[PDB]
């Protein structure tokens, strides 16, 4: 499902190590882990905050609110990082 | 072009777009909700795999089985509490 | 045919059926029931019996040893909990 | 008393790795053990819920109850694969 | 015949006997007592020593110093409960 | 003081593995420990009781107190098969 | 002469004086502060430095990475309470 | 932003030992983590005793709250070595 | 002769009386005070020098390092618990 | 400052095993650590107990508060053992 880009991510990181099927079933499972969580808890903000729509500022405080101390910082980076690409490389 | 090129992403912005409205988590999601999410996500992914590539190396191996992902997540203080209540199946 | 095999299972699904109206747990058990927990059992004895023998191959053994179910079960997280309150012999 | 089996299971998990008659011991404890624990419940929840038979359902939410996070959601759908091979396999 | 030997032990019967009447303990301790005590003795000894015979030959020994009491007990989970609040001299 | 013994035990658990004179006096101390312990705990639970008398029952309820989960589970059972070879074994 | 090097220093004792002021922690901040702060700043990082730089050669490598870091701290039970809650990106 | 310095102070420890850009990322974000804390707690202190000043007077109590027990000594130790001297050394 | 030799020590008994009565723990100290605290103290030193000692060799080195002490302090669970808020300096 | 002793110490546990300056130094810090812990708490007996001076029964019952659990009862022989020597060797 998600064997694709995670595999494409490996090589990216790691262009000479490979990755099993029963491994990659486990990436798969935390992909669609931390995916549930964070659109989760996004979806709780929105709702507490009488708001109809899930902004990419949802994501962000949901990202704060789920995931470890440092490990949080860097994934607020890379979102506001990748999020501006996007908006301004139209 | 792409969403997931003009974001400079691996992770498919277009298919978790669709994951967040399917889903019913919200009424309307926005367009920079998807791209952030899918950013977080392949950050994450890079972050376990990367930890895990190192530990295939140490033991001897190329290949990643579950057991590098299982000691490089409970090795790493801080990916320890995120998949704190998690079983990695053969890990 | 064998209940066992209609069910694609190892673990005697008979056997497990008969425990369950012996052991006075149930008035009456049910059919699936027996099944379900054979396969549940099956399931975890596999997984354990997976992480021994890794182990047993790590130091350098093809017997498992319970040492092996041991440096198994307390290195899995999620074994560790199930089986927390339990003393392996010879561990 | 399940050396049989265990062992039957562990050929397809490692059919080349043996396994000692003390390490089979324990297996046999183990295999007890989760037995009587999941019947226990099974069995409180048939009484909590006045019902007279322990169905799947109960060892289901049984295993729910007992089993650790992930390790609970494979044991579930292992059973629920099971169970339903042998009531269609007729 | 021996009172150890009557039981199948190694442990002393009849000092265990001595020390639980001696120790001021009952008013009168009676048969089986030493001789079940004396047993649970002689199992744990069994027990730790196993685990630390194990340790011993790990390293590269044949005699067993305290280093392999100490590893013993601390990585059985079970053992390092009973002898928790313990130190092992030249552990 | 129990040297003779735990060397005995030894011999019959690894009949080719030595022990230190300082080992043995930790081993030494291990046993007269857990003896101190169950004694206590058995007189405990003669008094609480009213009885003038340590019974092997009251080695066993104590064994079950102070020892952990599954090490205590042989302990009894090792105990209850030596007393009872002792007993017949007149 | 630099007041890094008057106060027998590593770190830039200027820099870190500009940062306590510009930062607008205090109204005024005094001229030993930056000095002992600078001092104290030398020291951790001289420290974790070392214990890092000793798991580098323990492994067999001559640079330091992130995985000595982390190694490193974690070891210290000290530095480890320090850098509780803190994640080493690749550690 | 510190890798001069901290390149400096690796060399007069491990004089042999080198270090990755990317674990200089890290140093980097350890000494602005540090700073960031005990600036903010001396910065704490001066409030609550009414200061307009941050003196080190304040660095130090902030180091012995934030740092580990025999880790916060040290710290002391060379801040007032350090103080010192630059002081004296006019 | 030596109060030291006296009381069959290497740890100078005297230095500690001295200490005893400076400190001004006390208004008057025993004759033995001093003497139990030598004691204990050269104890407690021949403890931690022993497991110092020991990790020293199973490395591979003869001078006992810091890194000795903390492995050694860290690894028995009695000391840890009494050196439980200590940091050793490039342990 | 006790590097002598500790030396001497360190020959007669282990005499072929050398010990750093380095090293030295955290012995140092450990010996006058403790001798400060225990010198408190005898003196804070004393004071409870409305006693002008520290006996060596003070020391004792320090040793037995502060130290851990088995490592406490060797402190007390050793002590005793040697109060006793020093008592009688006159």
């Amino acid at each position: 499902s998600y064997s694709i880009y995670v595999y494409k991510v490996l090589k990216q990181v790691h262009p000479d190590t490979g990755i099993s099927s029963k491994a990659m079933g486990i990436m798969n499972s935390f992909v669609n882990d931390i995916f549930e969580r964070i659109a989760g808890e996004a979806s709780r903000l929105a709702h507490y905050n009488k708001r109809s729509t899930i902004t990419s500022r949802e994501i962000q405080t949901a990202v704060r609110l789920l995931l470890p101390g440092e490990l949080a910082k860097h994934a607020v980076s890379e979102g506001t990082k990748a999020v501006t690409k996007y908006t301004s490389s139209k | 072009k792409s969403r997931s090129s003009r974001a400079g992403l691996q992770f498919p912005v277009g298919r978790v777009h669709r994951l967040l409205r399917k889903g019913n988590y919200a009424e309307r999601v926005g367009a920079g909700a998807p791209v952030y999410l899918a950013a977080v996500l392949e950050y994450l992914t890079a972050e376990i795999l990367e930890l895990a590539g190192n530990a295939a190396r140490d033991n001897k191996k190329t290949r990643i089985i579950p057991r590098h992902l299982q000691l490089a997540i409970r090795n790493d203080e801080e990916l320890n509490k995120l998949l704190g209540k998690v079983t990695i199946a053969q890990g």
